[PDB]
């Protein structure tokens, strides 16, 4: 077995495998993420545009459970590994606890394991950015944020990806009590974020949204040519 | 043991060691394989040059089963670990099966373990090029595993030191409808294209393969194939 | 030990793994594979490599692999390593019947063995699998089916997609070319000779094959040497 | 290039020398202990306004009578807190009684140096924790506060500064520190501290506070009892 | 040639496709200073082999280069030492190892493909090197009489009418090749000794020298004794 | 250079470069003075604090009732190392029910140190030892360390400018035979006090005593039970 | 004795079972649930030894939950009924064997509804209808004598009924409340408890 | 005993250029009978059928392990299996469970994909092939099976010659077990069709 | 970079890993053994590199068996370990085919396991050179030594370490062949004296065992009294 140390210190006390895993999610796709009062949206920027693509096979949104989906950013291929892990960790927690699992609770079961892969042989770390959202059993909206290195954060509205150091700009002299007012304020808020970066905002920005004790919903093509065309 | 790979990908696409072990196939001896109509017929350059050395010691042509025999270009000692392969994969078969692998089958068996090779921790790729031949349903066949993994069907090859004169000679003597006491003769023809000395019963190996089984051939047989 | 280690998986300076990215550089030399889907149908083409006057014929097909009832694919690249991933498959396939008493649908075969190749590019010290694939397949659940994988174990879905030598002029020449929704297997067909020839034609340099549904059974066959013939003569009509 | 466990010309292991580097970058911690109690104070360090500051936690309670605050690799201390958590649960389990702050501590000390390439399993850390932790109890021997680095060494102190300014505030504790003072007084003088060495103007969100005295178990100061503190 | 990565560190092709490390393991046979030769008669197999005992404190009944495998099976090894032991060590575990599953004998030819098998796992494992001596077996075949073979550390090996390995070995062959090109159990012991001494110009003595045998009449392995071999070396 | 990065690479001088570097570690320490009388062996170890307001760290440590140990170098290799020889003391009174041997201890020791250093990846203990013991011999005073040697001493020091230590006690080495209980541990503290700076002295915060005897089990003195011994020193 | 019972009908399955948790000669439970939803349309009746029941249909429950996590689509009934004969019969010659009875019931969008009876051993079996326990003695009778394929689904439950009705005056164990639920095209709905 | 706790027989004859095989369709544990159509005999190939009887569970478990061996076979090297090779894969199936086997005794019954030449054979738990020249039984009915057909069998049959035998032969001798009957399925295999028939047999 | 690793040949056919373990062996101090008419004399000059040190600290010489004994010379770590392995297959032996080990048999396992760390990269050669001696009624005296490699010879008269080469010339003067064991340790006493650098080196013990007739067989190490006796006829 291939047991060679991958992650190490280096003189300055920096970890180059962790910042090099980092520097793969800002060539990613940018996806942004705003907690609302009874809303929470997950948008993504959808780099390639492709009319010969099916849309429905290269989605940034999955789902983990019911009531936890997530958006990433970074290698794609490691995104599927962890989500996977996610999903099966989460009906692990509804077999031994009689309950759903909370999103702070899936968060740092993701960031655990994204630390693991720092600090073990023979591995090199993930390289994605994780932005838990959903919906706990009081109906509180929560909205984490995970990194390579396997440190999360609960957020209010967070960018990933390219384009996230000016949609984080952009977020923080945004998002207000009044700006997330409702349920189509905060939608248009987080379409105005990815449309400051997004080339030739529109059609390449998926989106999807969750309401308190509902599924995931994927507004398409139409729906959100209505909030494009809102905002002007 | 080594955990790694030792043969990985270049800047290019290519994998070097891999193209650095046909180098050494096409430094080996000369290897003449052809398809004729009723029967597979193996040759190789088997000159020992230095007189003290016994002929009939070893061995280049080798029967891998009843139906199967087996020739090589390149390295000696890697051809024998393949040949030992080989028979186990066939023997293997034939417990489950209750019946000799097919030729087919048995090619790409012994080309799964040397793609083996160029992906495992610690290893190098095997030097050594192959020329299986076998005769299942009313059929002959011949194949060609390199040291890479891939193997191919041909008609007529050639193998070893001057491969790429070998095959144009051998492209513009071969014919569909060749019987295998003439394709015996075209076999012997192209591996007299680079033999240097002068070509004896002792001095190359040849191989035939038709209906009653793969059989290497005696020097008595060679001698007389050798007059005509 | 640790002198003659090549680290190939690691990351590096720019965040982006080498090893993967000189795999699909092997990639894009091999021969050109190009898959159209159609709304009866979707087809494979790929450019023969093996050209040899000398070279036997023996198989039935030499880059399309046939991985269960209903699905089959195209491998480039190192040719070596695609025999490890199409044997590999069918045993996915067959483990899927064995568990559901079903076949197994499209997308969760091409999964399965993306999986397999991302987990050569994370650990393991090893070099990943020099080969790109093209699976195509019908499903009860989305019925006719394209599908592109790559070294990196990334994948996605695709109405009409081309991979190995010269795949990005091929790709150009499908977008202009292709009919959303409105293309039919005939005309389907018609398109992967007019993009093999632009990319390149004899008979005997393709590879051609089919999957359509006859009578609730997916069939997928070979186009004969006279078949693909025809087909040949037709674009020079056009052209 | 070289080894995990390869030691230097001097007589000290890189690795680890390079995981003490990487402690001198987190936030600061202070620890206190004085004869009512031991207090830990450490700034948050909030990088963003729309972060929530609770989502962050560099204190944390090992158990009922030992609370904990780290500094350096978040991610890293992690790994070892739960190690700390499930000892004092093991210990309580067979001795029915609850474990010292020195045990806990060396407990944890003993997964500093339990890492290398060569001859381990798949189960084995690759590198050294790069995070400094500040113990601190109370048990038999009244408050008590451990102080444990990467190379696996913990010492006792009374007063002990960890993280990026810890150099400037060592000097201040030494300063303000006596062998009699109160826990309210302990409190006060961690503050002024961690005000001292901040970018920040220190607010109620932007520290955390926590004490462990000999009466009450492990308890996090709340927004307002830390608004009332800073008057 | 050329080089490239660590191919003349390890076991791996280097660009020509040649195994630069398998080429330093023969280097090594010859760093030894001595030289084997077996011939091979028409009712025997003769090992001779020169035997340099410089000090008297070393004990000389303890240097000797010639090892008995099974009761039919003799060998000489040359080049490293320790290497040498270590290849007859695998060498005895291998004969009677096949005697007990198969119940018979091992072939002498059988018993230097197994030796050379393990050899070749050296030269594709880059973990560990190849050994650097070499390895000659003499013994009486069930029908096919005397034989002598020979595997080196590329793995391959080979049967042999009259062979010879160390620093003199080219010109030996160059020798012995004469003397087949143009035998009884005294004339190959003869042409055998003759083939060392005259490469070497040294007219060996009855205890500079050692001698083994193995006869249609005798097949048991033996090695002959001072007298025994000053009684062939007075008759030259 | 090329030849100190591993403990498998010997030199081209025939040395071991990184056995060498884990030999400087125990430089690096605090010294240690192990002397030894007919009835009693003593270590004295002189506790460092780094920082003003740290507390002394511990350098003797309990294995068993007749034996005791003083560490200088890597504090997490000296747990290492102590929990081994606790645990061999542990079994051998539960197999045999019986103290095991001073100088047994210390093979063992030897051999689980000499391991390390000869296998690839792997480093040596990092930590000089100094065992002090009672058994049916007498009183022991063994030295162990990184290159896996150990010697039999009369009297042993190491650590951190300890060579003045040792020269001290080569010169009164004579009259630890008959010397007595309270004589033999002045010695030690006399010893220690010559690598001390000469600003500073040996107080009751910064020494630690460690004793074994006949009739007396192995016992430690922290700050209080230190000044007895302390208290009549010039 | 547990006692499961399941009726197909054109485009429905109609299933029932008891709610009775007994330990030793005490009635524990009289409101126990022995159908666990494995998916909008499929409904798992599990009965048998103490722990085996619960730990099996769980693990059954939460690897068709993660099925539809993973690929958007739920497993089918009959997919679903031969995921679960394997699993049970992977345990059979293992070291733990589950000594559970069952019956699956499910209803699919191109197949219509379907109802599975599985025994302990793990032999899988399609039916028009089935029951479990030794009240399926006093009972597949009656089933056999009404039970026609195009029954309503008012027929159905008053078939039910009948059977139920017949464990009373016969069966020698105390089985007086019933669980009743129907699954068909809007998925599944909870019936009146049918109780004596 | 445990190879007739679920009942069951499988019957397989040898006509003249084709080849029958029946089967009993009721399903039940011990006495009590649950379903009246559970399937026995399994498709290998277009003219390749195989019958198991004995234990319900692992009929269905060595049915579903040939279809993974037998699938994988054929796409490995692209062409039909043959009669007797299929025996051999079933035989090294059943063997490789020699201490804790499967409790079915399978039949095979088909013709070669190339000659179509009737191949008959039975196999026992363990393994043990055994080709005839005229039929072959298993089940709980075995004894009857062996009297009926011994004494209706007839060299060179036709097809309706064939079916007619085999089906006197199968009813007549689930008629006397009482775990075996609930109806009888019949396959005649010829070389251009496969006639498939229930027959009118007894219910109790 | 050839001599890096020890599964490494250099270009000249050489493996420089086990010539740089043999370097090690000659900076130790200087130990010989002779084989007389009825036994083995060996003799370490042992030096003392401390005052601090007890007397018979850091002793090379071993006991690996009842009649075997063992003069170590180079690493002492590493020789400790080469006699436990020693230890291992003389006690193994006896419980397998129930007798004492030949002497012969012993050098031969021994020196084998020597050999085996010189092959790969994974490991280092050993850096210490042993000679094994050993008295039996039928077998005679008998006198190995094996070195770094894992080369192992008889002799009748062996030296390794610092200065082996000048202490291998006055062993051959003696005619150990017709001596005896008791008169031998004088000269073996005195040939240790003679090479024994006192311009370079410190100070140095004598440390002295031998096997033969005399102690029945058994290895052990000589006497005080003769140890004495044989130190002032030395000086």
């Amino acid at each position: 077995s291939y047991d060679r140390a991958i992650t190490v210190f280096s003189p300055d006390g920096h970890l180059f495998q962790v910042e090099y895993a980092q520097e793969a999610v800002k060539k990613g796709s940018t996806a942004v993420g705003v907690r609302g009062k009874d809303i929470v949206v997950l948008g993504v920027e959808k780099k390639s545009v492709a009319k010969l693509q099916d849309e429905r096979t290269v989605r940034k949104i999955c789902a983990l459970d019911d009531n936890v989906c997530m958006a990433f950013a970074g290698l794609t291929a490691d995104a599927r590994i962890v989500i996977n892990r996610a999903r099966v960790e989460c009906q692990s927690h509804r077999l031994t606890v009689e309950d759903p699992v909370t999103v702070e609770y899936i968060t740092r079961y993701i960031a655990s394991l994204k630390q693991r892969y720092t600090q073990s042989n023979g591995r090199r770390p993930f390289g994605i950015s994780a932005l838990i959202v959903g919906f706990d059993f009081d109906g509180t909206p929560r909205l984490y944020q995970t990194d390579p290195s396997g440190t999360y954060h609960a957020w209010k509205a967070n960018a990933i990806g390219r384009g996230a150091k000016s949609v984080r700009e952009f977020l923080e002299k945004n998002y207000t009590d009044d700006a997330i007012e409702t349920d189509d304020l905060t939608i248009k808020l987080v379409i105005k974020a990815l449309l400051e970066v997004v080339q030739s905002g529109g059609k390449n920005i998926e989106l999807a949204v969750m309401r308190r004790d509902q599924p995931l919903k994927i507004l398409n093509p139409e729906e959100i040519e209505k909030y494009v065309a809102e905002i002007e | 043991g080594y955990s790694f790979s030792l043969t990985t990908f270049s800047p290019s696409g290519k994998l070097v060691q891999i193209e650095y072990a046909l180098a050494a196939v096409a430094g080996g001896a000369p290897s003449v394989g052809i398809k004729a109509a009723n029967g597979v017929v193996l040759a190789t350059e088997k000159k020992q040059k230095s007189i003290l050395y016994d002929e009939r010691s070893v061995h280049k042509v080798e029967p891998i089963t009843k139906h199967i025999g087996l020739v090589y270009s390149g390295m000696g000692p890697d051809y024998r670990v393949l040949v030992h392969r080989a028979r186990k994969l066939a023997q293997q078969y034939y417990l489950v099966y209750q019946e000799p692998i097919p030729t087919a089958q048995l090619v790409q068996r012994v080309a799964s373990v040397m793609q083996e090779y160029t992906q495992s921790g610690g290893v190098r790729p095997f030097g050594v090029s192959l020329l299986i031949c076998g005769w299942n349903e009313g059929r002959p066949y011949l194949f060609q595993s390199d040291p890479s993994g891939a193997y191919f069907a041909w008609k007529a090859t050639a193998m070893g030191k001057n491969y790429v004169n070998g095959k144009t000679f051998l492209e513009k003597r071969y014919n569909e409808d060749l019987e295998l006491e003439d394709a015996i003769h075209t076999a012997i023809l192209t591996l007299k294209e680079s033999f240097e000395g002068q070509m004896t019963e002792d001095n190359i190996e040849v191989g035939i393969c038709n209906e009653a089984g793969f059989r290497r051939l005696t020097p008595t047989e060679v001698r007389d194939y050798l007059a005509a | 030990s640790r002198r003659y280690d090549s680290r190939t998986t690691i990351f590096s300076p720019e965040g982006r793994l080498y090893q993967v990215e000189y795999a699909m550089e092997a990639i894009g030399h091999a021969g050109t594979c190009l898959g159209i889907l159609a709304n009866d149908g979707v087809l494979l083409a790929a450019e023969r490599r093996n050209i040899h006057k000398l070279l036997d014929e023996v198989f039935f097909s030499e880059k399309i692999y046939k991985l269960n009832e209903d699905m089959a694919c195209s491998v480039a690249g190192i040719t070596s390593d695609a025999n490890v991933l199409t044997n590999e498959l069918r045993l996915i396939a067959q483990r899927y019947l064995l568990q559901y008493q079903e076949p197994i649908p499209c997308e969760q075969l091409v999964t399965a063995l993306c999986d397999i190749k991302q987990a050569y590019t994370q650990f393991g010290g090893k070099r990943p699998f020099g080969v790109s694939l093209l699976y195509i397949g019908w499903d009860k659940h989305y019925g006719f089916q394209l599908y592109q994988s790559d070294p990196s174990g990334n994948y996605g879905g695709w109405k009409a997609t081309c991979i190995g030598n010269n795949s990005a002029a091929a790709v150009s020449m499908l977008k202009q070319d292709y009919k959303e929704g409105e293309m039919t297997l005939k005309s389907a067909l018609a398109l992967a000779v007019k993009v093999l020839n632009k990319t390149m034609l004899s008979a005997e340099k393709v590879e051609i094959a089919t999957l359509t549904r006859e009578s609730g059974k997916t069939v997928i066959r070979v186009l004969k040497q006279k078949e693909v013939e025809q087909l040949i003569k037709k674009h020079e009509e056009e052209e | 290039d070289r080894g995990v466990n390869t030691f230097s010309p001097e007589g000290r292991l890189f690795q680890v020398e390079y995981a003490i580097e990487a402690i001198k970058l987190g936030s600061t911690a202070i620890g206190i202990q004085t004869s009512e109690g031991v207090c830990l104070a450490v700034e948050k360090r909030i990088t963003s306004p729309l972060m929530e500051p609770s989502s962050i936690e560099k204190i944390v309670e090992i158990d009922a009578h030992i609370g904990c605050a780290m500094s350096g690799l978040i991610a890293d201390a992690k790994t070892l807190i739960d190690k700390a958590r499930v000892e004092t649960q093991n210990h309580w389990f067979t001795y029915n009684e609850t474990m010292t702050v020195e045990s806990v501590t060396q407990a944890v000390s003993n997964l500093a140096l339990q890492f290398g390439e060569e001859d381990a399993d798949p189960g084995a850390m690759s590198r050294p924790f790069g995070v400094a932790l500040l113990f601190g109890g109370v048990d038999e021997k009244g408050p008590q506060l451990f102080h444990m680095d990467p190379s696996g060494t913990f010492v006792q102190c009374d007063a002990r500064a960890i993280g990026s300014a810890s150099e400037g505030a060592q000097s201040s504790l030494q300063e303000v520190y006596h062998k009699s003072m109160t826990l309210k007084e302990a409190i006060k003088s961690s503050l002024i501290i961690l005000k001292q060495v901040m970018e920040e103007k220190l607010n109620a969100t932007n520290i955390e506070l926590a004490t462990v005295q000999p009466g009450q178990n492990f308890h996090m100061f709340t927004k307002e009892e830390l608004e009332e503190v800073i008057k | 040639g050329s080089s490239a990565g660590f191919d003349r560190h390890i076991t791996i092709f280097s660009p020509e496709g040649r195994l630069y490390q398998v080429e330093y393991a023969f280097k090594a046979i010859n760093q030894g200073g001595l030289t084997s030769v077996a011939v091979r008669g028409k009712d025997c197999a003769v090992i001779v082999t020169q035997k340099k005992v410089p000090d008297k404190l070393l004990d000389s009944s303890t240097v000797t280069h010639l090892f008995k495998i099974t009761e039919s099976i003799g060998c000489v090894m040359t080049g490293m030492t320790a290497d040498s032991r270590s290849q007859v060590q695998r060498a005895r575990y291998e004969a009677a190892n096949w005697k007990y599953k198969y119940g018979y004998e091992i072939p002498v030819d059988m018993l230097c493909k197994r030796i050379a098998d393990i050899s070749q796992v050296y030269t594709q494992n880059a973990e560990m090197r190849p050994l650097g001596c070499c390895m000659i077996l003499i013994g009486i075949d069930e029908e096919q009489g005397p034989q002598v073979y020979k595997c080196d550390p590329a793995g391959y090996y080979c049967g042999f009418k009259a062979t010879a390995a160390g620093v003199k070995q080219t010109e030996s062959t160059s020798f012995l090749e004469k003397k087949v090109k143009k035998w009884t159990f005294e004339q190959t012991v003869e042409t055998a000794i003759t083939c060392l001494s005259t490469v070497l110009s040294i007219d060996f003595k009855p205890s500079e020298i050692e001698v083994g045998v193995v006869t249609v009449e005798n097949p048991k392995f033996r090695i002959l004794t001072e007298a025994e071999i000053d009684a062939h070396l007075v008759a030259l | 250079n090329q030849y100190d990065n591993d403990v498998t690479v010997w030199s081209p001088q025939g040395r071991i470069h990184q056995i060498e570097y884990a030999m400087e570690a125990v430089k690096q320490g605090s010294a240690t003075v192990g002397l030894k009388s007919k009835t009693h062996a003593v270590l004295v170890a002189l506790k460092r604090a780094q920082s003003e307001l740290a507390a002394h760290q511990k350098k003797i440590l309990h294995v068993d009732n007749h034996i005791g140990i003083s560490i200088a170098g890597l504090t997490a290799d000296a747990r290492l190392l102590c929990n081994f020889m606790r645990q061999e003391c542990l079994d051998s009174r539960f197999v045999f029910d019986r103290p095991l041997p001073v100088s047994r201890l210390v093979s063992l020791i030897g051999s689980k140190t000499q391991i390390p250093t000869q296998r690839y990846g792997r480093r040596p203990y990092g930590v000089g030892l100094l065992i002090a013991g009672y058994d049916d011999m007498g009183p022991h005073i063994f030295q162990t360390c990184p290159s896996a040697n150990y010697f039999d001493c009369r009297a042993m020091s190491i650590g951190a400018r300890s060579q003045s230590a040792r020269t001290y006690l080569e010169r009164h080495m004579s009259e630890f035979m008959e010397c007595n209980l309270d004589e033999l541990v002045k010695h030690g503290l006399r010893a220690l006090r010559e690598t001390l700076p000469a600003e500073q002295d040996l107080t009751t915060k910064n020494v630690s005593i460690g004793i074994v005897g006949k009739d007396l089990e192995f016992t430690i003195y922290d700050d209080d039970d230190v000044s007895p011994f302390l208290d009549g020193l010039e | 004795m547990e006692y499961l019972i399941g009726i197909q009908g054109p485009d429905y399955v109609l299933v029932a079972s008891d709610r009775v948790a007994a330990s030793n000669i005490v009635q524990m439970k009289d409101d126990h649930d022995k159908m666990f939803k494995m998916s909008e349309k499929i409904l798992l009746l599990c009965v048998g030894e103490a722990g085996d029941t619960v730990q099996f249909a769980e693990y059954i429950q939460k690897n068709v939950q993660l099925y539809k996590m993973r690929n958007g689509y739920e497993l089918s009934p009959t997919a679903a009924a031969n995921f679960t004969r394997r699993n049970l019969a992977d345990c059979l010659r293992s070291r733990t064997p589950y000594h559970v009875n069952l019956l699956l019931a499910g209803y699919d969008e191109h197949e219509g509804p379907a109802l599975y009876y599985m025994d302990y051993l793990a032999a899988l079996a399609k039916a028009p209808f089935a029951a479990h326990g030794y009240g399926a003695f006093l009972t597949l009778s009656i089933l056999d004598r009404y039970y026609t394929p195009t029954i309503s689904r008012e027929r159905a439950v008053e078939l039910l009924r009948k059977c139920l009705e017949e464990l009373q005056k016969r069966f020698i164990l105390n089985l007086p409340t019933f669980s009743v639920r129907v699954i068909d095209k809007d998925g599944i709905h909870n019936l009146e408890n049918i109780a004596f | 005993s445990i190879m007739s706790y679920n009942g069951g027989a499988v019957m397989a004859m040898k006509g003249k250029n084709c080849v029958a095989i029946a089967a009993d369709r009721r399903f039940g544990i011990q006495a009590q009978m649950v379903t009246t159509d559970f399937q026995k005999i399994f498709p290998m190939g277009d003219r390749l059928y195989i019958g198991l009887a004995g234990l319900a569970t692992d009929v269905q478990t060595v049915a579903q392990r040939l279809k993974f061996r037998l699938n994988l076979y054929e796409l490995k090297e692209g062409r039909q299996i043959k009669p007797y090779t299929l025996m051999s894969m079933v035989a090294n199936l059943l063997y490789e469970k020699r201490f804790g086997p499967y409790y079915t005794e399978p039949v095979i019954a088909g013709l070669d994909p190339k000659t179509f030449k009737p191949f008959i054979c039975s196999l026992d738990l363990i393994g043990c092939p055994m080709v005839t020249d005229d039929f072959v039984v298993s089940g709980t009915c075995s004894e009857q099976m062996y009297g009926m057909c011994e004494s209706l069998w007839e060299p060179n049959m036709d097809p309706e010659h064939l079916f007619e035998t085999i089906s006197q032969a199968m009813l007549n001798a689930v008629d006397r077990d009482a775990v075996s009957g609930m109806g009888v399925i019949v396959h005649v295999i010829e070389k251009d069709k496969i006639t498939t028939r229930t027959l009118k047999a007894r219910m109790d | 970079g050839y001599d890096l690793s020890a599964s490494t040949f250099s270009p000249d056919g050489r493996v420089f890993q086990v010539e740089y373990a043999m370097k090690a062996v000659e900076n130790s101090s200087t130990a010989i053994g002779i084989r007389c008419k009825d036994g083995v004399v060996f003799g370490v000059e042992k030096l003392v590199l401390s005052k601090l040190y007890e007397e018979g600290s850091n002793k090379r010489l071993f006991n690996v068996d009842r009649h075997v004994g063992m003069a170590v010379a180079g690493l002492l770590a590493d020789a400790r370990s080469l006699a436990d392995i020693a230890r291992e297959e003389a006690s193994n032996f006896r419980s397998n085919f129930g007798y004492n080990i030949p002497l012969k048999h012993l050098a031969d396992r021994v020196a084998m396991y020597v050999h085996a760390y010189t092959l790969y990269s994974a490991v280092r050669p050993f850096g210490c050179s042993f000679m094994l001696g050993s008295y039996s009624a039928n077998d005679g005296a008998q006198l190995y030594m094996i070195d770094p490699s894992g080369v192992s010879y008889g002799y009748w008269g062996c030296a390794i370490g610092k200065a082996r080469q000048a202490a291998k010339t006055e062993i051959e003067k003696l005619q150990m062949k017709e001596m005896t064991c008791r008169d031998v340790v004088k000269e073996v006493a005195k040939i240790i004296y003679i090479v024994h650098d006192e311009v370079k080196d410190k100070a140095f013990e004598l440390e002295l065992s031998w096997v033969g007739e005399l102690t029945k067989g058994r290895h052990e190490i000589v006497p005080k009294d003769i140890r004495e006796e044989a130190e002032k006829y030395a000086k």
